[PDB]
């Protein structure tokens, strides 16, 4: 799990540098992996560590994706790119929503386990980060509203 | 009871061992999580404990394979191990190879024209004849043609020199006729010695000259007119021409010059014309030369000057030989020692002779000498040794010559029972599978005539037919063959041998199937076998349908 | 000690006791301490498994292929007190017979030279050897020798088939009493022709070298003392076995085997190493090489 996630963020910059079509696909694969991780969500401590990993650079990456989406609405289509890009956007939307309901129960439990302190910091530091920084996601939502293509709009409103 | 007590002691040790293991788990137990840096532990002991349990007092102790297995090989080895791999993929080439190179088919074939054989109603034999002459010719022409290649080098030259010192000397030494024969042997050996100490004196003495300084004058003398011309010491020049002269000049010039020097690259020249260069410790010059020069270079001096009596050359040679000492394996040297010998005494030196031998040359050498009467070799240990060496040489397809030798060697029997077994192995299957062509027929032809062809063919069939055997089991074969000519041949073989019911059925077939079955039943009277016959008939019907 | 030796040798990969090549060099039967008799095939130098004949309650010790004149037969003995004979009928590697006539472990097996018939000799750790003789069908009659060796038998080796040209066969075996007993058989029963005491401890293995047609029959033996002796008979029919020391190692020698042509001894034992030995032209044995 560590190897793939590390590769994927690096590749996304790597994907962008070479071949827009092939970078996008890698990003879509990463989004799929994230979705799988969400579905999946000693052992409890490992889960807490994973939650901590999920909650600053990773948060920024989602923001970068949102910025790409804001760029995206204006130009391209590119449906195959759009599906993968669209799918990635949907995954980003869903993970925060799916994660948040899970996260509040999850984070408190992690804190209880800590009675670990660093992971708790994620509860503290992670919470501060979440508010954002709101604008970039919001712009993407506005673009989705302008598009009126459906979907994306639900995840944006939720 | 003692063993039981030891087990009781062994059992106690095990309990102690168990306690120690428990302590290790107790002391070594490691519990880091979720993920922790790895730490040392006695992980290995647990793994060894299971093995010890599998091995399991006295019994377990003397029941643990020290390794522990040994693999025995025929032609030739196999592999084995236990163990760093337990098989080795040997790349053919490795160490031993000189023997193989020396025994390149030809070293055998050529010798076969000379050996001859006794053709009879069965296994033949061998015969002797101008053996020496034969060996001389082959070694001659062969050696000459060999003196032209492009690889190895050093090795080839050494081999050639050894062969020349072996066969050469042998022949050279196989009332004025004795005087003339010694002059002729001395004449052949002299130049021979020079050629031997060549290349070494060749480029070597070359530089020596084109270099500096003295000594060379002595080295040219070991090689005379060109040396004198290059040197051109007027008085020394006249004395130098007395070399090659066995004349009683020796003593005079010897002592007188030494005395003159005492009263007062020249004394060494005088030591040579004295004719006793090394054994005369009085001059103390040509012994001390042993560190400087090859033993072969010092031999050449003895052979060339030792003295006019044409036997004294060999004398002094043997001398300097048994003389050297620094602080055995020189082949070319050991041939000289063999040559310097006389005969008889067979009971010791005949005994290192085996050392030397231990391949094909040694065999041929002993055989010619024994047959010729010059050296009656003997007999069974020497033959055992030749037999494995010849078999090692077959491995790569040396079988026919070895078989012939085995037949001739005997003796007078028992060997045949072994040679026949070897032939059977040779054609058990692979013989029948590798011979399935034209390569087998020639080999079969080559071996001394015997009715061994049917025997080899039959073995091949068994591994993988009835007609070949002719040239219960037969019934089974008939059932499989529920082609026609072969079946007829099998029937003929059965008749020759004379299942009776089956034979009757076969006769009926030769003369329908149901009638044959009835005949078989009648034969049985005067059934699983019947069922088998029915199955064979069904198979035949299937074949007909196909 | 033994524990120290075990510590020194961790074992890179699982281990096996004995493993013998087939006649014709096609197959390679093996056995290990896991009770499993694996038959591999070696076509072109590559090892390929064909069957895992499982069936022993204890670790299999030694293994021996029968002569191909009787079809394809392989026999293996074990610490379970039993000996198994596996036949082959079209790839049908089934056991056609099983023998359980010894009360303690069976250290070794060996097949009589193919002329004598299909005789299998077997030495137990009870101190008894059981020999199985083949008849017409699946019956096997046993000729048992009780109290052959004092505290048990480790090695069994057949004398080469020597034509009297009315046939006499001699077999010599080693055991844990230090004695290398030879054996003589008449009408049926086997009697000890002679004892050979030169070892100072348990005889491990005893190999009767194949005669190169040569009448100077030799036998090799190795023991817990760490000595290897090459006992010799100077002539036919003279009850003189004169032992000669090959070498002594500070550690035990486990196994000894004769190479066919040159009479090279493969000495397995001591330091996990196996040595190769040839008798020189001088009668002293020398080590050719380290494997």
């Amino acid at each position: 799990l560590q190897f793939l996630r590390d590769t994927v963020f690096l590749r996304y910059r790597t994907r962008a540098y070479r071949r827009a079509a092939e970078k996008w696909e890698v990003a879509e694969a990463v989004l799929d992996v994230f979705y799988k991780l969400l579905k999946d969500y000693a052992f409890k401590p490992p889960g807490f560590s994973l939650m901590h990993h999920l909650l600053s650079p990773m948060l920024e990456l989602c923001l970068s994706l949102m910025e790409e989406g804001v760029t995206q609405l204006d130009t391209y289509a590119p449906f195959p790119g759009k599906k993968h890009l669209e799918k990635a956007v949907a995954y980003c939307f869903m993970l925060l929503n799916l994660t948040l309901q899970k996260e509040n129960r999850f984070m408190d439990l992690l804190r209880e386990s800590h009675l670990v302190t660093p992971l708790e910091q994620l509860l503290q530091g992670i919470n501060p980060r979440s508010k954002k920084a709101d604008n970039v996601v919001n712009i993407a939502r506005y673009l989705c509203h302008g598009n009126s293509n459906a979907e994306l709009a639900f995840e944006s409103a939720k | 009871h003692l063993r039981t007590v030891g087990t009781r002691r062994q059992q106690e040790l095990v309990p102690l061992e168990k306690s120690v293991t428990h302590g290790r788990g107790s002391l070594l137990i490691d519990m880091g999580l979720f993920m922790g840096r790895s730490f040392r532990v006695g992980w290995g002991p647990n793994w060894t404990l299971v093995h010890n349990g599998d091995k399991l007092r006295l019994n377990a102790e003397e029941d643990q394979n020290m390794d522990t297995i040994d693999y025995g090989f025929l032609p030739k080895p196999t592999s084995a191990k236990s163990t760093e791999s337990k098989v080795h993929m040997e790349k053919l080439s490795l160490e031993q190879k000189s023997r193989e190179l020396q025994s390149y088919l030809m070293p055998l074939e050529i010798e076969l024209k000379n050996s001859s054989v006794d053709r009879s109603a069965q296994c033949p034999h061998f015969k002797p004849n101008a053996g020496v002459a034969a060996i001389h010719d082959y070694a001659g022409w062969v050696r000459n043609l060999s003196n032209e290649a492009g690889e190895l080098e050093a090795v080839v030259k050494q081999w050639g020199l050894t062969w020349t010192l072996c066969e050469s000397l042998w022949g050279q030494l196989k009332e004025p006729n004795e005087y003339v024969r010694n002059l002729e042997r001395r004449k052949a050996f002299s130049h021979w010695l020079a050629h031997t100490a060549e290349e070494r004196i060749e480029e070597e003495v070359s530089l020596y000259g084109p270099e500096r300084h003295v000594e060379a004058v002595f080295s040219f003398l070991t090689g005379i007119s060109d040396a004198c011309r290059l040197a051109q010491d007027h008085r020394l020049s006249l004395l130098l021409s007395q070399m090659v002269g066995s004349q009683e000049m020796r003593e005079l010039i010897s002592l007188q010059l030494v005395d003159w020097n005492k009263l007062q690259e020249r004394l060494r020249v005088f030591c040579l014309l004295s004719g006793t260069p090394v054994w005369r410790s009085s001059d103390n010059r040509s012994i001390n030369v042993c560190s400087q020069l090859d033993w072969k270079r010092t031999l050449a001096v003895h052979l060339w000057y030792m003295l006019p009596p044409t036997a004294t050359i060999a004398q002094a040679l043997r001398l300097y030989e048994r003389a050297f000492q620094e602080h055995q394996r020189d082949v070319c040297v050991h041939l000289l020692k063999l040559y310097s010998e006389r005969q008889y005494d067979l009971c010791q030196l005949l005994d290192p002779s085996s050392v030397t031998p231990d391949y094909r040359l040694s065999w041929h050498l002993w055989m010619v000498l024994q047959a010729l009467n010059y050296t009656h070799l003997s007999e069974h240990r020497q033959g055992t040794l030749h037999a494995s060496y010849a078999a090692q040489l077959e491995n790569v397809g040396l079988w026919e010559w070895a078989i012939f030798v085995l037949l001739h060697i005997p003796h007078p029997h028992i060997r045949e029972a072994g040679v026949r077994e070897l032939l059977n192995r040779q054609c058990v299957v692979r013989e029948s599978p590798e011979s399935l062509a034209k390569e087998n027929f020639l080999i079969h032809r080559l071996c001394v005539p015997a009715q061994w062809v049917h025997e080899a063919k039959a073995i091949r069939s068994r591994r993988d037919y009835l007609l070949k055997g002719h040239q219960k089991l037969v019934t089974r074969h008939l059932a499989a063959d529920a082609s026609f000519l072969g079946e007829l041949s099998n029937p003929e073989h059965c008749k020759h041998i004379q299942l009776d019911y089956i034979r009757v059925i076969d006769m009926l077939n030769l003369i329908g199937c149901e009638l044959e079955k009835l005949h078989t039943k009648v034969m049985s009277l005067c059934y699983t076998a019947k069922d088998r016959l029915a199955q064979s008939e069904m198979a035949k019907r299937v074949a007909n349908i196909l | 000690m033994v524990s120290v030796i075990n510590t020194v040798d961790t074992s890179h990969e699982d281990m096996i006791h004995d493993a013998q090549m087939d006649y014709y060099g096609i197959r390679l039967a093996t056995c290990s301490s896991d009770r499993s008799v694996k038959i591999f095939d070696v076509k072109n130098g590559g090892q390929i498994l064909i069957a895992d004949l499982r069936g022993h309650d204890g670790p299999v010790w030694q293994v021996a292929w029968a002569h191909p004149m009787y079809g394809n037969i392989l026999a293996s003995c074990s610490y379970d007190r039993k000996v198994i004979i596996w036949k082959e009928e079209n790839g049908t590697w089934e056991k056609t017979y099983e023998y359980t006539g010894h009360d303690s472990s069976v250290n070794s097996v060996c097949w009589a030279p193919h002329d004598f018939g299909l005789v299998l000799a077997c030495g137990s750790s009870d101190g008894a050897i059981s020999i199985l003789t083949f008849t017409g069908d699946g019956p096997w009659e046993v000729k048992k020798i009780s109290n052959a060796h004092t505290i048990g038998c480790n090695a069994v080796s057949w004398a080469p088939s020597v034509i009297p040209g009315n046939y006499i066969k001699r077999f010599v075996s080693g055991g844990c009493d230090n004695l290398v007993k030879i054996w003589r058989e008449e009408d049926g029963q086997w009697k000890e022709d002679q004892k050979l005491e030169a070892h100072s401890d348990w005889v491990r293995d005893v190999a009767w070298a194949p005669s190169i047609g040569l009448p100077t029959s030799t036998i090799a033996s190795c023991s817990q003392d760490g000595r290897v002796y090459i006992w010799t008979s100077d002539d036919a029919a003279t009850n003189c076995w004169t032992p000669k020391l090959l070498h002594k190692f500070n550690d035990v020698v486990w196994h000894v085997s004769w190479s066919i042509t040159a009479n090279i001894l493969a000495v397995s034992g001591g330091d996990n190493k196996v040595t190769l030995w040839k008798e020189s032209v001088d009668g002293q044995w020398a080590c050719i090489s380290d494997v």
